[PDB]
């Protein structure tokens, strides 16, 4: 059988959560996974499903889960859910209009935050395209905004990717950072390896 | 069944860029992912790149900042890695992977299927 039990812990709990921009993913496989203690097991602010029901998830095989996780504000949480647009889902984290799974996320201003601002939480600002559903694009190219060729280096109109957020503690909750996990609950025509517990 | 050939490995000169290509051969599915990993000598298999061919979905690993790119070419049906500045340090075994599904990763035991590798070589 499968026996583990799923390692949730692992990424709900991770001490430090990666920049959208530069979204972790885990693979998680061959496990058993209790999708209620998870919701129990914190207070979470969003907590929704696409093509399943959340109440049905420990009926359910999967072949695999997969866990992505980062920081993003409060705004913008909005943004992780299929067919949107904005800066989130357009340059840092896209997910495909057939997804299946569930988006996770908590407000984190107590870790998160430093007075006088945290600015290790980074997301992309400029992008000559749209991502494609999961990419991961951790390039750091100056980007062109005018008529003028950057040759790699800040500028006038050459701008730097990546802007730091900046939390702070008494930021409106807009401007707060956001955890987000999501999961993506995969079937292919394959052995199931991640069930409930029954 | 799935057999993978990469293609593009060997000798070259430091600066100039590599184009390995990775073809897939007899998959049962469409709906897969390509991965490109190295092995440098004396240290284990690091994953590179990923491309969810669903998706059209580039996915990098943190290693492969600013000089790799992986990319298809829908005319050869090949999942391409360039190499953009070679140095010495680039030598190594370069292999190709897939796995089932959209979802890329760059882990090594994500994947079950392998080519062969094949040897890069820096002058
Ligand atoms: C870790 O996450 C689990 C749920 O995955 C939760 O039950 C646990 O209490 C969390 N961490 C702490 C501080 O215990």
């Amino acid at each position: 059988n499968i026996t583990n039990l799923c390692p949730f812990g692992e990424v709900f709990n991770a001490t430090r959560f990666a920049s959208v921009y530069a979204w972790n993913r885990k693979r998680i496989s061959n496990c058993v996974a209790d999708y209620s203690v998870l919701y129990n097991s914190a207070s979470f602010s969003t907590f929704k499903c696409y093509g399943v029901s959340p109440t049905k998830l420990n009926d359910l095989c999967f072949t695999n889960v997969y866990a992505d996780s980062f920081v993003i504000r409060g705004d913008e949480v909005r943004q992780i859910a299929p067919g949107q647009t904005g800066k989130i889902a357009d340059y840092n984290y896209k997910l495909p209009d057939d997804f299946t799974g569930c988006v996770i996320a908590w407000n984190s201003n107590n870790l998160d935050s430093k007075v006088g601002g945290n600015y290790n939480y980074l997301y992309r600002l400029f992008r000559k395209s749209n991502l494609k559903p999961f990419e991961r694009d951790i390039s750091t190219e100056i980007y062109q905004a005018g008529s003028t060729p950057c040759n790699g280096v800040e500028g006038f109109n050459c701008y730097f990717p990546l802007q730091s957020y900046g939390f702070q503690p008494t930021n409106g909750v807009g401007y707060q950072p956001y955890r987000v996990v999501v999961l993506s609950f995969e079937l292919l025509h394959a052995p199931a390896t991640v069930c409930g517990p029954k | 069944q799935v057999q993978l050939v990469e293609s593009g490995g060997g000798l070259v000169q430091p600066g100039g860029s590599l184009r390995l290509s990775c073809a897939v051969f007899g998959s049962t599915l469409d709906n897969y992912s390509v991965g490109w990993f190295r092995q440098l000598p004396g240290k284990e298999r690091e994953g590179l790149a990923c491309f969810s061919r669903r998706y059209g979905a580039p996915y990098y690993a943190d290693s492969a900042k600013d000089r790799f790119t992986i990319s298809r070419d829908n005319a050869k049906n090949t999942v391409d890695l360039q190499l953009n500045g070679l140095k010495p340090e680039d030598t190594a075994v370069y292999y190709c992977a897939t796995r089932s599904g959209p979802y890329c990763t760059t882990s090594v035991s994500d994947f079950d299927d392998w080519g062969r590798g094949t040897q890069v070589t820096v002058s």
